[PDB]
């Protein structure tokens, strides 16, 4: 070897990392290759390659050269390939290559090249390869151009070109590469592409046309054409007939509105077609001649109808994607033995005949969500063996059969309304993924991973939850149903405070009866929470429920803020007290009756609680709340008279119940404000226990206040009990 | 210089993304191309013993790369994201062995 | 054509190693030639992280089609009839060396 | 295609292994190889090959074809192979085989051929390979081999060619194989091998050659040559001069005798030579030029020295066996970096240096055996680290060294008798076969996967002599017994001059007996008591040295002594139910055949040298004299109970009487597992264990010396304790 740069090879000297100008002097003269790339050179000086005869690869890139001499390159007459990207010149530089015969590959990209002199590329009669793109040109150089009859690849991409004129590439009969992407083209003339017969490759990406160009009818042999991100609209009726070999087509990011229904017929080689956005096509394309189709999309247009001839010659189809149309109708597919992929989501399908769906050996994907589909056949599903997902959501289905899909891996049914009944768990084995319409659907649905997720606010075995519990709620009925019983009977038997003392003992009836009909559904259905909740939660008996609930708590507490003032009064007006009463059970009624009309209440717990889970920030919130408005001003009465016989004995029963009704009232609402203080998390069944536990029961508590702790009124009864017997 | 021998060879290649929305790029490869002039032959291999492991001794000879670089493209797709292709060019070609 | 992918025959004497074997003389065949399919090496251009394989090659070579296994006994000065095997071409063609 | 045929293949029509008796029809006219061997067709009959003229390959091997019409092989232009082996075709067909001139190779072997005509072999001008082996043919056809100067291959062998005349060759300018062995060639012509320049390979194995062939020296591109399995008995002075380019010679098997000193000097292409059986050489040959050799043999030769430039001038050699010679002086092997197998055994090396054996890192196999090599200095040891094979037995050695051999995997040093000290067992860790010069060696490395070749058992322990620690409690008792109670017993009765009967005096004989015995068990378990647990280095010293002639002769003198004197005993009974003069003399002569017999042995080779306890006959391996006191212990047994039946067939008289029978009965009693154990191998005694027979012979053997002490003392107190108050009064 010799000199002190890498040198390092056969006849190929790389002098790249390290250096500065003039080239490595005391090289062997038989070098072959220079690799000089990165460097500082700035200035070739005239007889600057004079030690290299049989160099043949030079590279230059890189640098900071800004003028070459044109005596520089003289003597180079077997150089093959020059690259001189990446360096800085306002000019192709001209002189310096003209005697370059043996010249085949040239790069000039990257630079400032704004101007192509007029005497350019005179003399290189062996270019095949040239690089004109990341320049600031601003038109074609059609006279330069016509000195290259041997030229084969060439590429203007990245610059400022308006507009082709004509006859701009009249004399390039061997190009078979073109590149004019990222440009501002958006006129064409009509005779521009004249005389490229050979030419494959065209590329057009990146423009602003305005409309197809027409002048594409002059290149038999054009293979792959690209022309998308550019703002064409309109596809004129029979385009592409002098391009028979055409085998890819881009044309995507376009706002296409018409396409011309005889204008891709007779394609024998495409083998894709995606369409998306075509508003105004509402007939399916002739393809009369396009045999050779693996993925066709048609999406976004008014098609209604479909041809069945279609999966008859597409013989090979893998994919289809028919999304966001009018179609109605599913045309038999008998016939696609190669398709895959099926998408029909967001039509207009209201069936599904026996015949619909066969011949789909392959079928893997299946879309048919949001069809408005109601009737399904038991057939259209044996004959597709090897299908995974399904999806058939937001539709309006009554029974989904489930023959032949054994084989799923991945099940969407959730936004079905009318699909009440219970699916089996033994025909979906190998299901993996599965989301359902309901809860009890999920409860009944319920590694799988259901999407409704029930908890203990759908439970799936026992309703009320622990044995202790289930005894717990066995004794309050039996208790406040019977003790409530004969308290009433002597108020009504025979015809003050004492008035409301009956008053709110006909409150806790209807909160009892709910009790016992909450108590009742639990014993006829005991661990078998799966069949009976649906029809529970989305029927009648939670409306009856939630209304003796909220119009038994709702009732007492009005009903209990009324004998407070009775009291406080007494320490005429008897006309008056009676409308008042008649008052409080119509509004108990109305606030009762208002949630029967609204949607999504009574449809959050199983015991169809006023607030479980607080799912009704209004009534429920607003109870909550109102619950303890009315409760603060009993209290704020109770300071007042605390400030300063029957009628303490009264007073100790009324101050009895209310404290007894107080104490009880806090962890229901305490239950209700759990996001703002997060409750460090939430009962996971506790709070129904303790919202079961503690929301009916001042209906027993109370009314034993009076009942012989506090024998006024309720004494004197007891003594009238005795009379009776 | 016989101009049938094994010698590389350049042409144009065309560079583009299957999947993202890529720019596309004109890449110079080389490539080697040539008939070598030593005749390749496959001979018996005889043994006493009893099982027959390999039972001919060839010689082949083809046109290989001897010493390839691997240079890099950031093919510069839109929307961020800048994929990068890789390969190795071919910087000299000689005649060696099939196995060897 | 001399210079094409034939079939040859030459001799060849076999004795065992070991054993004062005796001495047996034998024809064998050969294949030898130029193929007309030229060979090439195109790299392959990839976006994965990993690289693989980096050059696509093609090569032919002219390899046997047809062989006959045959077995010879001889004397080894000794009581075993020792065997020997060959495979007897009778047809040579050009394939790929990778194939 | 045809119905007998595959036709199938790239025109190649394979119909062999049917019965087809003539050429079928219905071929392709294209078809270029036909192989219908192994058919029945036994004559081609005119014309019959008309439907395949563009046939190149013909196979009729393993016909019965006698006869080949003149006419049957036309129109085959383009017919390349032919093979006709394994047929009844008495002659070469001449006629038939005229119009092939495209032929190249021909096999005519396995044929009954015997006559070759002048005319043959006329029109082959494209000849190559030519098979006539298996043949009876008596002669060489000088004349029809003169009509292919093409031929490159050529094979004359099993058949019956007696000599080859002048010019035999003098025409074939292309030949490159000649195979001529398993013929009857006794003599070859000065000129017979001219014009053969480009020959290589030359067999002439399994002839009747009685002189090397000068006729050799016309061959400069020869390369393999063999000529083994001749009669050739002396190879001339200057004989492979004309071959620079040998590379394989083949002369074993033969009576070689002298063998010339500058003959296979200047052969720089040879890689081995073996030469054995020359007798009748005593120098070393020159090797000036010969310096690519990869393995010498020379044994059986008179060769005494070595030059001291052998390693030196080649370096290529892996072995070298320089055995069955008169090496006495091994030169400096320093030099020989390649050599891996070195074999000297059965020569005169007397002494081994410092430097004989420095300087041979590759080698693997080292063979000393049989050289009477008696000094070895500490060194030549260690330049020399992987070796594995060490033999060196049946030598003269004192003191074996052990470093640098730590490597070994196999030892062999089983032959030395000077040899007695102890091999460190922590120097041979990876040693796995061992062979040492004495028993006692194994209890060293077998503890105390190596399988020693003595293999030590009971008749050769390593820790207790006695064994157990009931059997050493048993010994002592008898020891403190019976040399205290055969003491007083004899002191009683040599005490009153008062005039003492035979039986009384025979009864002084058995005490003398039991007396004598007590001092064997007392050395052995005196000896028993010295090494306690470490019965290894005093094992050696023992049973090669004086103390065991000692023993064995207290030993036999003590028990023949005993039961030739108890046979006395009762003769003197017998004679009683004057004589007291003779009585003495009869005495006299016992004791000095027991000591004649038991100092017989102590001359004879191989004795006293089975067991540590020195047994007259311990695993009987003397079965003469070792069963010779058997059969004294018998023959003498049997006559004595004679006696007894006598006294049975017709006071102190019946107390001796009594208390003689005791002593006889005990013995006899005592004496049957002594012989029953000795006649094992004949009826195999269920496979008695050493051990067992240990405890027996050594609890058996001396048992009735402890009884006659003690027993006749107390037991018979008829005369005996008359003499007991006797000494009372001596208190």
């Amino acid at each position: 070897c010799a000199a002190p740069c890498s040198c390092d090879g056969d006849r190929r000297v790389d002098c790249s990392g390290k250096g500065l100008t003039a080239v490595p002097e005391g090289l062997s003269a038989f070098t072959q290759a220079l690799d000089i790339s990165m460097n500082n050179i700035t200035q070739l000086p005239e007889d600057a390659f004079k030690n290299f005869p049989f160099l043949e690869e030079l590279q230059l890139a890189g640098n900071d050269l800004s003028f070459i001499h044109p005596k520089a390159l003289s003597g180079l007459k077997e150089l093959k390939v020059l690259t001189l990207q990446n360096n800085q010149l306002k000019t192709v530089p001209s002189e310096a290559i003209r005697g370059l015969s043996a010249l085949q590959s040239l790069r000039l990209d990257a630079n400032h090249i704004t101007s192509v002199p007029e005497d350019s590329f005179e003399g290189l009669v062996q270019l095949r390869h040239l690089w004109l793109d990341d320049n600031s040109l601003t038109e074609v150089p059609v006279h330069p151009l016509s000195n290259l009859p041997t030229l084969q690849a060439l590429t203007l991409a990245l610059n400022k070109i308006s507009s082709i004129p004509d006859f701009a590439f009249t004399n390039l009969s061997s190009l078979v590469v073109l590149h004019l992407h990222n440009n501002k083209i958006r006129s064409l003339s009509q005779h521009c592409f004249d005389g490229l017969d050979n030419l494959e490759t065209l590329d057009l990406n990146y423009n602003n046309l305005g409309e197809f160009p027409q002048a594409i009818k002059a290149l038999p042999s054009l293979k792959e054409l690209g022309f998308h991100s550019n703002s064409i609209s309109v596809i004129p009726d029979g385009a592409f007939d002098g391009n028979p070999l055409l085998r890819t087509i881009h044309l995507y990011d376009n706002p296409l509105s018409f396409v011309g229904n005889s204008a891709f017929h007779n394609l024998s080689d495409l083998h894709s077609l995606v369409i998306r956005g075509a508003s105004m096509v509402q007939q399916f394309p002739n393809l009369t001649g396009t045999v050779h189709l693996e993925s066709l999309t048609l999406t976004g247009t008014k098609i209604s109808s479909i041809p069945n001839n279609l999966c008859q010659e597409q013989k090979m189809l893998r994919t289809l994607d028919l999304s966001y149309n009018n179609i109605r109708d599913l045309p038999s597919f008998n016939g696609c033995h190669a398709l895959e992929e099926i998408s029909l989501q967001r039509n207009q399908i209201y069936q599904i005949k026996e015949g619909t769906f066969q011949g789909l050996i392959s079928l893997r994907i299946l879309d048919l969500s949001r069809n408005l589909i109601h009737e399904i056949h038991s057939r259209a599903f044996a004959t597709l063996g090897p299908i995974t997902n399904l999806d058939v959501s937001f539709n309006e289905l009554t029974s989904f059969p489930t023959e032949g899909l054994n084989g799923l891996n991945q099940l969407k049914l959730v936004g079905n309304f009318k699909l009440k009944e219970a699916l089996a768990a033994k025909d979906f084995v190998n299901l993996r993924s599965l989301s359902v319409p309901y809860a009890y659907q999920c409860c009944a649905f319920w590694i799988i991973h259901c999407t409704p997720s029930t908890g203990a606010f759908k439970p799936c075995e026992y309703l009320l939850g622990s044995w202790m519990i289930r005894l717990t709620v066995w004794f309050i009925f039996l208790v406040a149903l019977f003790f409530n019983l004969l308290v009433i009977l002597t108020t009504f038997a025979s015809c003050s405070s004492k008035l409301f003392i009956g008053l709110i003992s006909v409150s806790n009836l209807f909160m009892g009866i709910y009790t016992g009909i909450l108590t009742f559904l639990d014993a006829v259905s005991w661990g078998r929470f799966a069949e009976f909740g649906i029809w529970w939660e989305t029927g009648s008996g939670c409306k009856v429920a939630g209304f003796l609930a909220v119009f038994s708590s709702e009732s007492a507490i009005f009903l209990l803020m009324l004998a407070t003032v009775e009291r406080s009064l007494s320490a005429n007006h008897l006309k008056q007290f009676r409308v008042a009463a008649l008052l409080a059970f119509l509004g108990a009624t109305v606030a009762g009756c208002f949630p029967l009309f609204h949607r999504g209440e009574y449809s959050a717990s199983p015991l169809c609680l006023p607030f479980p889970t607080g799912e009704s920030l209004g009534f429920t919130v607003t109870l909550v709340l109102l619950n303890s408005l009315a409760f603060l001003l009993m209290a704020v009465i109770y300071t007042k008279l605390y400030c300063n016989n029957s009628q303490s004995s009264m007073i100790k029963h009324v101050a009895w119940l209310i404290f007894t009704n107080c104490i009880f009232f806090c962890p229901v609402a305490f239950f209700s404000f759990a996001p703002l203080i997060t409750a460090i998390s939430i009962s996971p069944e506790i709070m129904k226990s303790v919202t079961l536990i503690f929301f009916p029961l001042p209906a027993c508590l109370n009314p034993v206040l009076y009942v012989f702790f506090n024998p006024k009124f309720k004494e004197d009864w007891k003594l009238l009990k005795r009379r009776v017997t | 210089s016989d101009p049938r021998r094994c010698m590389r060879h350049h042409y144009v290649d065309s560079i583009s993304h299957p999947l993202y929305k890529c720019s596309s790029k004109m890449v110079l490869l080389a490539r080697c191309e040539g008939h070598c002039s030593q005749a390749s032959r496959s001979e018996p291999l005889v043994s006493f013993s009893t099982v027959l492991k390999q039972p001919f001794r060839s010689s082949c000879h083809c046109c290989r790369p001897q010493t390839s670089k691997l240079k890099a493209l950031r093919l510069r797709c839109s929307g961020g994201m800048r994929l990068t292709a890789t390969y190795r060019y071919i910087l000299s070609c000689h005649c060696e062995e099939c196995n060897s």
